[PDB]
């Protein structure tokens, strides 16, 4: 239960949730919340000012 | 106070099992107070961790 939170891993009966907890993620990168990023509205960029 | 030939050894044995079993309960108590040490540590480490991302 400590290894499914530290990110060290779990061996036993808690060995199925080691692939469910890889989808959650670690830090800022989350495989689950990066599925939403192929569908982001395309906003224009920033260029210098022309009259 | 006269007694039979085996009674004094039944009375010494019924207090060996008790001290052994009361010895195991102690071992397990101490283990469970170690879980609440791991738990607290974890929580405070996840807080200190988020801080370092956000301020960056």
């Amino acid at each position: 239960v400590s290894g499914l939170a530290n990110g060290n891993g779990a061996t036993g009966d808690f060995a199925g949730s080691n692939s469910q907890m890889a989808q959650v993620g670690d830090g800022d990168n989350s495989p689950l919340m990066n599925n939403f990023r192929q569908y982001l509205p395309s906003l224009p960029q920033s260029v210098e000012c022309r009259p | 106070m006269p007694v039979l030939l085996g009674i004094p050894l039944l009375l010494r044995f019924l207090g060996f099992l008790l001290v052994t079993l009361f010895g195991y309960l102690l071992t397990f108590l101490k283990k469970g107070f170690g879980k609440i040490a791991i738990a607290i540590s974890l929580f405070l480490a996840l807080i200190i961790g988020l801080n370092s991302i956000l301020v960056g």
